[PDB]
């Protein structure tokens, strides 16, 4: 039984092409390899000739590039395409293992589609960087061929009464959609960036920025993948080890977010009084269309967070069940089809799906962080411009004193606008916490029932405790600062003058009350320290209590069946990914009230 | 870096420092056992201390109490070493030569006496405690995977090597970015300090356009340092997450193979994956 | 420092920030021949191997569509005889394209599409055969390797000849064959600032060599002394022996271009003499003798120089006496 | 207006009313190689395909005349074995001419005419194989495509150098390989009327460039500035900055000719600077720098110019002061 594309069953009767070639399942699958080998045989000669040929003495670096229309959509579709093909390869392998012979047509065409899909992304990116809109025809031909050959396979399933119950029917259907949409994207760039059919090759309109302006922060210009992996910074850090950085290598800020363009929109939104309520409306209008983007990534990252425990729950149940019996129980044209329920039954499938689920989740939460921070510092620059404008011109007839208060203004831009900035750093965090919490407890209730409710309730009740000790900790430092300032003031009376204070030999008695001035502050340090230690075992040791109140409660008050490893670890995993997003909840609440004071302070000091 | 950190144990002495090492190491070891017994109990649940497994709960009850005392054991000692550092600096300050004080700027001493000691008091013991539990938990997490499958550790070591290189290139770049962010922080607020005084000497005499635009030079230099520092952190986390996510796939695939290769394991595998 | 041209003729210049990749893509053949040998072998191998695979799938596919892969009974004439699996199709593709034609796997007259592919493969096979075989011979027969047997002196010499200072060097040819239409070009490479303030980092000033009928023409069969007379209009007219130290920013480039007699392709041999590689109080030693009825050239003493009494003044000062 | 030579080197001249078509017919090979690639592929394809068809009919015909096409009984040795229809004859012609030779269809020793055709087809097959394969390699290895990597400046400059106005431009080579025996020719193309009344619509006046040993010879490995000194006998001796507008009828052509080192075939790169493409008060910015031990050329700043103080008077007025 050697390797066979169509499998060696009967007398290799699966190779017969009577009653039409397109009615032979293997031939249609073989026909689907045609687009993929076409893409490899076209792009590889082109990629090698223009990109991989000259090196080590000929540098063709492009420090300027314009994305083709639909760049973001194309990368999104390919990532979906790459994910679906992985499912199709995994689906094929499960069906293939049942038969005595290996049917290569089940996964090899999908496996070779995976290489072509990656190559298309690589081919497109190199073309897109160096314009070459004419070379997009190769992708245009590839998508058309792939769409045609996947439509044929999908149609033949419909003829052979292959419903949505069979997973391979669904995966093929999605590929028709994904190839169809990618075909439209290629048509879209022809319309927007006419380069072949029309006789007017519309001007590329090079970006206003990204010229030789010294811009080194390439985050808003790199491709979508590099935005999610920060690959552009990798080269910058690769040389930062060799040479210390400076304000010159760090370059200039991109035009869209230097300082003024942030303030320019800020004052534009102000057109609508200038009270606290009016301030929030402008900030929401100016920095809301970008803030929701960070929250949306955070929400999706939170949703995929549960994909950890769910895969943990799925893998253990189908692993501890032993049995090891695998049968698709669905054979069409002599080919086994695995149902959707059976597909999510194999441990290997769950492990691979979990691995892909994590990568999307980890990237999304990182993407949520940067967008919030980038928007946060964008507001910080705009706010500082507004504050400076308030102090400067357009502030005629100053009220009295030394401009209200010299000290107040100094800390207003020092430790008050930062609180507003840090509010936007954690603004999605507060919004996304309830969504993760409510789904987390619900999933716990569907795993351990009553016992999970008690374990989740105490963790929820810990949030007021964490805020309660936060106020005590904050007050302790406030009392400490009153004594520390006296200790600092007493010490900083001849400390700077110790060059001449020691000459008079009067420091022998001066450095005798230092302990007294420090003990009055150390006793406040003890109050601050005990509160910190209180928060430690109220945070580090609380997961242990949560596990016990859920575990031993299965018989103390629940009286149910013996817990399985799957339900125990799934709740343990859910608890682990739930306790950690609680410390931020206490912190964001403390930051929320702190920022609310700061914005009120800015609003009242605005006029 | 950290080469001179071999000292500073004198403030912690010997009995106090060893107690923290013994306590901190104990907590992680018990938590490893607590999860291990949970896996064995659940494995034994589906079928001899099988009766209601309160011994494991009792072992879990002492851990939190042992964790409770560890929380203050490392915190109380941190206060005393601050006192000893405060005492040691005070004696040197009194005995500091006047000629050396005159030659030196005598301002760094005041900053070191006040700013550095304040960081040592309220921050360093907390950061060291958090570092100790994190650097120990990962090692413990790098041993439970070995216990569930001694085959995973074959490729675990090369991944940790890549993690070492990534970390080595981040701390160098991040610290320099921290310096620049600290460097650019001073002119921004000092300009505002110069703005509140002599503003009438600026408004009447000058068009004020230069001074306002001069701030934009300060803010831009400040903003770029902030986001470059942010981007370096985001760069670090992503490559760290991908290493972590890759570890999960290797651990899961190896653990599944053993169960299907007649290596038992059973519910013990699910413990390592968490 | 850095050298504009290495002693072996390699040019130490790196081209950076080129933003015209379209030009390289439009010039494909020059790129193909300019590749290093390990890449040329890979491209040569992958050009034929991928061609065989591409048509192997086509031969396999049409045999599938015709039902030839199915062993069900007989009485059916296949498109190509004795094709069973992809390996048979791949072997058949090699036989057709390399024109081996064993005949166990033979095209039959039943499938016009198969005859169509046979026409296409042969036409495509010939074009790939023509370009690749010709390309690898051009790669082999490049004339730059002939320049490895053209040797220059390791040191240049400035000395008095016929009352005027002359920058002399020796160039020889190791091979028995000739360099047809050999030409010598000598240039001075240094940073020169015009009075208007313009600065040229590598201003190449072309200097003449004394030939008697002009210049840029030699008959190189025995090692010649190529020398440039330093006079009022020469760039070296203000060169002093103190200037001949390592860090001077003064480089002399010698270029020898001619048609290789054996091959017929023009070649080019280059060399450079920095400031510290030029000797002031020296003179080349004769290396041409007469043994029996055939002159013998002793290449062992090729670069040897012997000190001679030479004034330590510049060529400008010599005219002023 | 119209351009005599495009910025990319294309010549915008159309030849009209040629009544000597016999000259083109008498020169066939140059026509064959000068065809565009789609025509070259068609001729290459149709040369072999028609050759196979022509002998396919001959093989089919003599098999007909010998009775081989008739399946009546056996005991008769055919001219060529296993030939039944024209498709069999066509397949046999491909096997013989491309020298595949499967052997299912084989020449036998019964028909001397068949042996005669086998001799004729092989001789004709070799000549077509020799000419066409060699022709398509010459088409591929043309040296004009190498000129696509010889960039010129997009603007010319007329600044002051050494006290005299100089028409300057920059020429560079992107490839690592060299241009052997590179020569630069600069010409002025405009309509000049002699005093006798003769008018030359495109009188090409050849202008020299300063080289120091004559001219028409450069060593192009780094981007050189090629400049012509405007003096009494120069054609630009009466050129004023007011004349550098679009509608002036004044064009400068730069020609770079040399042997491609990689290939061995002489190439030619051309460019033209109209009146409005010449900048008066400008000067090229240096781009050659030294990094470590290797000079680095920054091609991003290739054509950039910086304004410099230059008199607004013609070179004629400069001599008159
Ligand atoms: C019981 C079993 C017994 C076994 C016994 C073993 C038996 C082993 C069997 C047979 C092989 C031994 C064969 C002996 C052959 C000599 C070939 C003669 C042609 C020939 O010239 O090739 C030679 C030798 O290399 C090869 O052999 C390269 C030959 C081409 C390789 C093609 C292989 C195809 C790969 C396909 C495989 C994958 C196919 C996949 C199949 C599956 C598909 C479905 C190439 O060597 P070279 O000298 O020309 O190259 C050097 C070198 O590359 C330097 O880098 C280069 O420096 P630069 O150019 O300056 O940068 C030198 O230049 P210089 O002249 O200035 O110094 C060159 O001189
Ligand atoms: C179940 C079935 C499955 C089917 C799957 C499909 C399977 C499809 C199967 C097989 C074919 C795909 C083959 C893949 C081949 C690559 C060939 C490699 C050789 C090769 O180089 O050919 C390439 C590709 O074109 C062809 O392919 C042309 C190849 C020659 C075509 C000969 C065909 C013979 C026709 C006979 C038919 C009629 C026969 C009648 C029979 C009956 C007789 C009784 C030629 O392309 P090129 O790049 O050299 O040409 C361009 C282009 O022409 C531009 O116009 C030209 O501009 P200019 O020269 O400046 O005017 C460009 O010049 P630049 O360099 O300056 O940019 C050239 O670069
Ligand atoms: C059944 C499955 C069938 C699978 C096989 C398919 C068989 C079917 C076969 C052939 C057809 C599929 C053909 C792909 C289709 C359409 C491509 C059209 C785009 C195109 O025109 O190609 C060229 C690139 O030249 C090459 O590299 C072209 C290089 C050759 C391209 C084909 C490679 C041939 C080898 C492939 C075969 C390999 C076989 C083995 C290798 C044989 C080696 C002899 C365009 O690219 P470009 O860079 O020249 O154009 C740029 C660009 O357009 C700019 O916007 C434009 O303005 P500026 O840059 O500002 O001046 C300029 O335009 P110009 O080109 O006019 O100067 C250029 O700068
Ligand atoms: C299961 C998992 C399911 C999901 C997996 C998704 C993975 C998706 C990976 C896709 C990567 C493609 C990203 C684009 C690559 C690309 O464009 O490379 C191009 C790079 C060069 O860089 P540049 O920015 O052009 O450089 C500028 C320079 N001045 C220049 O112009 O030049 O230089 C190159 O040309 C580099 C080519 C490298 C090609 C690597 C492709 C991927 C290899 C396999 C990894 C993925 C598969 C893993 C399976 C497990
Ligand atoms: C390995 C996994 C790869 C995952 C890639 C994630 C990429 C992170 C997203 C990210 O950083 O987007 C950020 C970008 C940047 O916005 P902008 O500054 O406004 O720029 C656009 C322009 N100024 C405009 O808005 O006009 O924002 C945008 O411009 C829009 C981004 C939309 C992102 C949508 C993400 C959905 C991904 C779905 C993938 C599912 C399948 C994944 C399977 C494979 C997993 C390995
Ligand atoms: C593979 C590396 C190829 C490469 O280095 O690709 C280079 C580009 C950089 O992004 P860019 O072209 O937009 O930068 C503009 C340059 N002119 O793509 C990427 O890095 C995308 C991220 C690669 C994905 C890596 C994820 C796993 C590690
Ligand atoms: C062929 O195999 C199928 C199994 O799908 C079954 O009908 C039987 O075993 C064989 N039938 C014939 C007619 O050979
Ligand atoms: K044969
Ligand atoms: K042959
Ligand atoms: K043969
Ligand atoms: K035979």
């Amino acid at each position: 039984m050697p390797l066979a594309f169509c499998g060696t069953e009967n007398h290799s009767a699966a190779y017969r092409v009577d009653q039409g070639v397109l009615n032979n399942g293997c031939f249609v699958d073989a026909l689907n390899v045609v687009p993929h080998v076409f893409l490899l045989f076209i792009t590889f000669p082109i990629l090698f000739i223009g990109w991989g040929s000259q090196s080590s003495k000929v540098h063709i670096h492009h420090s300027t590039w314009l994305h083709f229309p639909g760049h973001n959509l194309r990368w999104i579709l390919t990532f979906i395409l790459l994910f679906v093909l992985v499912c199709e390869i995994a689906e094929g392998i499960l069906s293939d293992g049942v038969t005595e012979s290996r049917h290569l047509h089940l996964y090899m065409p999908a496996g070779m589609a995976f290489m072509a899909a990656i190559t298309s992304v690589v081919y497109y990116h190199n073309i897109e960087t160096s314009n070459f809109p004419k070379l997009l025809i190769a992708l245009l031909i590839y998508w058309t061929l792939a769409f045609i050959t996947k439509t044929i396979k999908f149609v033949k399933f419909y003829d052979h009464a292959i419903g949505f119950s069979q997973l391979r029917f669904c995966l093929t259907g999605l590929l028709v959609i994904l190839y169809g949409m990618l075909l439209l994207v290629e048509v879209n760039v022809i319309r927007v960036r006419r380069y072949i059919f029309f006789k007017t090759p519309r001007e590329v309109k090079p970006p206003e920025d990204l010229q030789d302006l010294g811009v080194r922060f390439l985050q808003p210009f790199v491709n979508l993948l590099s935005k999610g992996t920060y690959w552009w910074m990798n080269a910058f850090i690769k040389t930062a080890h060799k040479k210390p950085i400076d304000l010159r290598a760090i370059g200039k800020l991109p035009i869209a977010m230097r300082a003024l363009t942030n303030y320019q929109r800020l004052c534009v939104a102000f057109d609508a009084p200038q009270g606290a309520r009016a301030i929030w409306r402008a900030l929401c209008h100016a920095f809301g269309r970008r803030l929701i983007l960070s929250s949306t990534f955070r929400i999706l990252a939170d949703l995929l967070g549960f994909a950890g425990p769910l895969c943990i729950f799925g893998i253990v149940d189908h692993l501890g069940k032993e049995n090891h019996v695998f049968q698709p129980k669905t054979q069409f044209l002599g080919v086994y089809f695995v149902s959707s329920q059976e597909f999510l039954g194999n441990a290997y499938v769950l492990a691979v799906l979990l691995f892909l689920a994590l990568l999307l989740q980890r990237t999304f939460l990182q993407a949520s962080y940067y967008v919030a921070i980038e928007t946060g510092i964008n507001l910080r620059g705009a706010i500082q411009t507004k504050i400076y404008n308030k102090i400067m011109h357009l502030s005629t007839s100053n009220l009295s004193m030394g401009e209200m208060t010299a000290g107040q203004i100094c800390n207003l831009v020092a430790i008050d606008t930062n609180q507003l900035m840090w509010f936007f750093f954690l603004c999605p965090n507060l919004w996304a916490m309830p969504v993760q919490i409510i789904v987390g407890v619900i999933l716990l209730y569907y795993i351990l029932g009553v016992s999970a409710l008690i374990g989740a309730a105490v963790i929820i009740l810990l949030a007021p405790v964490q805020y309660f000790v936060a106020t005590k900790l904050s007050q302790a430092q406030r009392s400490t600062l009153e004594h520390s300032n006296e200790r600092l003031k007493q010490t900083n009376e001849m400390l700077r003058g110790m060059k001449l204070l020691k000459l008079y030999a009067w420091e022998s008695i001066f450095c005798s009350r230092v302990e007294v001035t420090r003990r009055k502050e150390m006793t406040s340090l003890r109050a601050f320290a005990v509160y910190t230690s209180i928060s430690i075992f109220m945070n580090t040791a609380i997961p242990i209590a949560a596990v016990l109140i859920t575990f031993v409660g299965h018989v103390s008050f629940f009286k149910e069946s013996d817990l399985s490893p799957s339900v125990a670890f799934a709740s343990l995993s859910l608890f682990h990914i739930l306790v950690t997003p609680l410390f931020l909840l206490s912190s964001v609440v403390r930051s929320t009230v702190k920022a609310l004071v700061s914005v009120k302070k800015l609003s009242e000091f605005l006029s | 870096p950290w080469r001179a950190c071999t000292k500073y144990l004198s403030s912690a002495g010997i009995l106090l420092l060893s107690l923290l090492v013994f306590s901190q190491l104990l907590k992680h070891m018990v938590l490893v056992a607590i999860d291990y017994w949970l896996a064995k109990w659940t494995d034994s649940a589906l079928v001899d201390q099988s009766v209601y497994a309160m011994v494991f709960t009792l072992l879990c009850s002492l851990g939190i109490v042992l964790c409770l005392v560890t929380s203050v054991t490392v915190e109380w000692t941190g206060l005393k070493v601050a006192k000893r550092l405060h005492r040691s600096l005070l004696n040197r300050i009194i005995l500091a030569p006047m000629r050396f004080f005159e030659t030196t700027p005598l301002g760094s001493i005041l900053n070191r006496f006040s700013s550095d000691c304040n960081t040592i008091d309220q921050h360093i013991p907390s950061t060291l405690e958090c570092l100790s539990r994190s650097t120990l938990l990962c090692v413990s997490a790098l041993t439970v995977i070995s216990y569930v499958t001694p085959v995973f550790l074959v490729a675990l070591l090369p991944l940790a090597v890549v993690c070492y290189f990534i970390q080595k290139y981040f701390r160098v770049a991040s610290r320099d970015l921290q310096q620049l962010d600290d460097t650019t922080q001073l002119p921004l607020l000092s300009h505002f300090a110069e703005t509140v005084e002599g503003l009438t000497t600026i408004r009447a005499f000058r068009y004020e356009a230069r001074f306002q635009q001069k701030l934009l030079e300060y803010t831009d230099s400040n903003n770029i340092a902030s986001l470059f520092l942010t981007a370096a952190n985001r760069w670090l986390e992503v490559r760290m997450e991908y290493i972590g996510a890759c570890v999960v796939l290797i651990a899961a695939a190896t653990s599944i193979s053993n169960s299907l290769h007649r290596e038992l394991s059973a519910g013990l595998v699910g413990l390592g994956l968490t | 420092r850095a050298r504009f041209v290495s002693k072996k003729g390699n040019c130490n210049v790196a081209h950076k920030n080129i933003r015209e990749r379209g030009r390289f893509l439009q010039d494909v053949f020059t790129t193909l021949v300019d590749l290093k040998w390990p890449h040329t072998l890979l491209i040569f191998t992958m050009s034929f191997l991928c061609s065989w695979l591409l048509f192997a799938m086509v031969w396999w596919l049409i045999a599938f569509a015709h039902g030839d892969l199915a062993p069900g009974e007989g009485t059916n004439v296949p498109c190509v005889t004795s094709i069973h699996s992809f390996s048979s199709a791949f072997l058949f593709s090699i036989e057709v394209q390399v024109t081996i034609g064993f005949g166990g796997r033979m095209v039959t007259e039943e499938c016009p599409l198969a005859i169509l592919i046979l026409i296409v493969q042969n036409i495509v096979g010939l074009m790939i055969n023509a370009i690749m075989l010709g390309c690898i011979f051009m790669k082999t027969a490049q004339a730059h390797r002939r320049a490895e047997t053209l040797i220059f002196s390791k040191h240049a010499v400035i000395t008095l000849r016929h009352g005027r200072l002359c920058f002399m060097l020796r160039v020889g040819d190791l091979r028995k064959s000739m360099i047809i239409s050999a030409t010598i070009h000598m240039q001075v490479v240094r940073k020169t600032t015009s009075p208007e303030g313009e600065v040229v980092p590598l201003h190449q000033v072309d200097i003449p060599m004394e030939n008697g009928v002009g210049g840029n023409s030699i008959f190189l069969v025995a090692p010649l002394i190529i020398y440039h007379v330093i006079d009022s209009n020469s760039p070296l007219y203000d060169l002093a022996p103190s200037d001949l130290h390592h860090h001077q920013d003064l480089e002399i480039i010698v270029i020898l271009e001619g048609v290789v007699e054996t091959t017929g392709i023009t070649t080019q041999a280059r060399t450079s003499y920095l400031a510290d590689e030029i000797l002031w109080g020296q003179r080349f030693v004769p290396i041409v003798a007469e043994e029996d009825g055939r002159y013998s050239v002793d290449y062992s003493k090729f670069g040897n120089t012997v000190k001679v009494p030479t004034p330590l003044c510049t060529a400008r000062q010599l005219d002023e006496d």
